[PDB]
């Protein structure tokens, strides 16, 4: 019944900037941290970004600091990843997760997962 | 005490063997609250087994994160309070709220400095100055992150230099120790060391050992 | 955010240039500023630093007595007065701000930099 639906993907080009969205339904996540992970092709799923419901706590993967920004609107039950200064490596499927239950937010232990959406960056 | 003509109550409330928690103004609470069996997770509708809004849920052996708060839930689905051991580390959760400890904290007349439920090792500022919260077994079989006796002595940690007086607190500001002048930063008690520092609008050179060159 | 350098270029030996480091915000006045210089591809070497107050200064041995560093807080600008210019002073010159007020001789410790200005000394 609960779904996390990603959108805003598709193709971009180096130096450019996309904005991903994850709309959640079936329950309110207004208290839960939300996060973005990605899976480059051939490479395995890896951590991108995570934040608390208040915005006060956010963590970023080293390769993404300054360039990507997590944010949300609890009214709309959605989390956002704002991807600036794009690069070829950023090409991957991006999944949103919600409600981590591991010892920290980098660990891929989250109670809910999106199906993920493709992002591609050229040259 | 009394009920309502949807149901309302005050406090912990059992309805058809489900748990709910009301604030004293008859409004239903979502979060981790204390009942007779311990702190429970009164969860938003549809978090586990199609639970009704505000119903306590099954939630076992895992962390829970609400707002910027962290909780740990055991086998019985109650939030750990006090000292608990998770994967070999000792965490601490406030008995009044079940929320992870942060900052300076006295527990059984022992001092600790917490980040996200975990005692941190290092030199941090308590109400009575900077103390040395040390690894386990450093002095008098102390536990991990406990403030220890440390008198009239230097400490090297994480590439910093500290000096501890007679009261086991880190000195700050300009100090003269064995004929040498140091300046330990008031913010962190770290010696200025290994180069040039602006202190009070004045540049000084400090050696790698933190001794000011005259 | 944000340093603009000017006053470099070409100059005969024995000559003099005055370098400038203009800042964008008035918060620049809070921190010590320094001049560094690099020969092509090599180290950014320490030249001089001046306190936030403007009161206090420290110089590399190689420019002591020839170079003077100073600031006008009202103009939010730091200057490097280069006199007695040797050929060896040929380099790009950078000014840089250091927020932590720590280890001021170390380039890495600096947060903001200017674009750099080229200084070339002749022998005519």
């Amino acid at each position: 019944q609960v779904q996390l639906v990603e959108s805003g993907g598709g193709l971009a080009q180096a130096g450019g900037s996309l904005r991903l969205s994850c709309a959640a339904s079936g329950r309110t996540f207004s208290m839960d941290p939300m996060a973005w992970f990605r899976q480059p092709p051939g490479k395995e799923r890896e951590f991108v970004a995570a934040g608390s419901s208040t915005g006060r706590t956010t963590y970023y993967a080293d390769s993404v600091k300054g360039r990507f920004t997590i944010s949300r609107d609890n009214a709309k039950n959605t989390v956002y990843l704002q991807m600036n200064s794009l690069k070829p490596e950023d090409t991957a499927v991006y999944y949103c997760a919600a409600a981590p239950y591991g010892a920290n937010w980098y660990r891929d232990e989250y109670a809910y997962w999106g199906q993920g959406t493709q992002v591609t960056v050229s040259s | 005490y009394f009920n309502t003509n949807s149901i309302a109550s005050t406090g912990y409330t059992i309805i058809n063997d489900k748990h709910f928690y009301f604030n004293t103004d008859g409004i239903m609470q979502i979060g981790v609250f204390k009942g007779p069996d311990g702190f429970e997770y009164f969860a938003p509708a549809n978090t586990d087994a199609n639970n009704i809004e505000g119903q306590a849920i099954r939630y076992q052996n895992r962390f829970l994160y609400l707002h910027d708060n962290i909780y740990y839930f055991g086998n019985n689905s109650k939030a750990a309070t006090g000292w608990v051991t998770i994967d070999g580390r000792r965490y601490y959760f406030e008995p009044n709220t079940a929320i992870g400890a942060n900052g300076y904290k006295i527990i059984d007349n022992k001092n600790f400095y917490f980040r996200n439920g975990l005692p941190q090792i290092g030199v941090f500022k308590g109400p009575n100055g900077f103390e040395y919260f040390a690894p386990a077994n450093t002095d008098a079989n102390n536990i991990d992150g406990q403030a220890i006796r440390y008198q009239n002595r230097f400490l090297h940690l994480l590439g910093n230099i500290y000096y501890f007086g007679n009261n086991s607190k880190a000195v700050t500001g300009w100090q003269t120790i064995n004929g040498n002048m140091y300046y330990f930063m008031p913010d962190t008690a770290m010696a200025a060391a290994g180069g040039l520092f602006e202190i009070d609008g004045v540049i000084y050179f400090f050696g790698v050992d933190g001794v000011k060159a005259p | 955010v944000k340093l603009e350098e000017s006053g470099g270029g070409l100059v005969q030996a024995g000559g003099s240039l005055r370098l400038s480091c203009a800042a964008s915000e008035r918060t620049f006045s809070r921190y010590p500023v320094a001049w560094f210089r690099q020969a092509p591809g090599a180290e950014r070497e320490f030249v001089a630093v001046i306190s936030s107050t403007g009161t206090s200064t420290y110089y590399a041995d190689s420019v002591k007595g020839r170079f003077t560093i100073s600031r006008d807080n009202a103009k939010v600008t730091v200057y490097l007065q280069m006199n007695n210019l040797k050929r060896e002073d040929t380099a790009v010159y950078f000014c840089a701000v250091n927020s932590q007020r720590t280890r001021l001789q170390d380039p890495n410790e600096y947060d903001y930099w200017g674009q750099g200005t080229q200084v070339t000394v002749s022998s005519h």
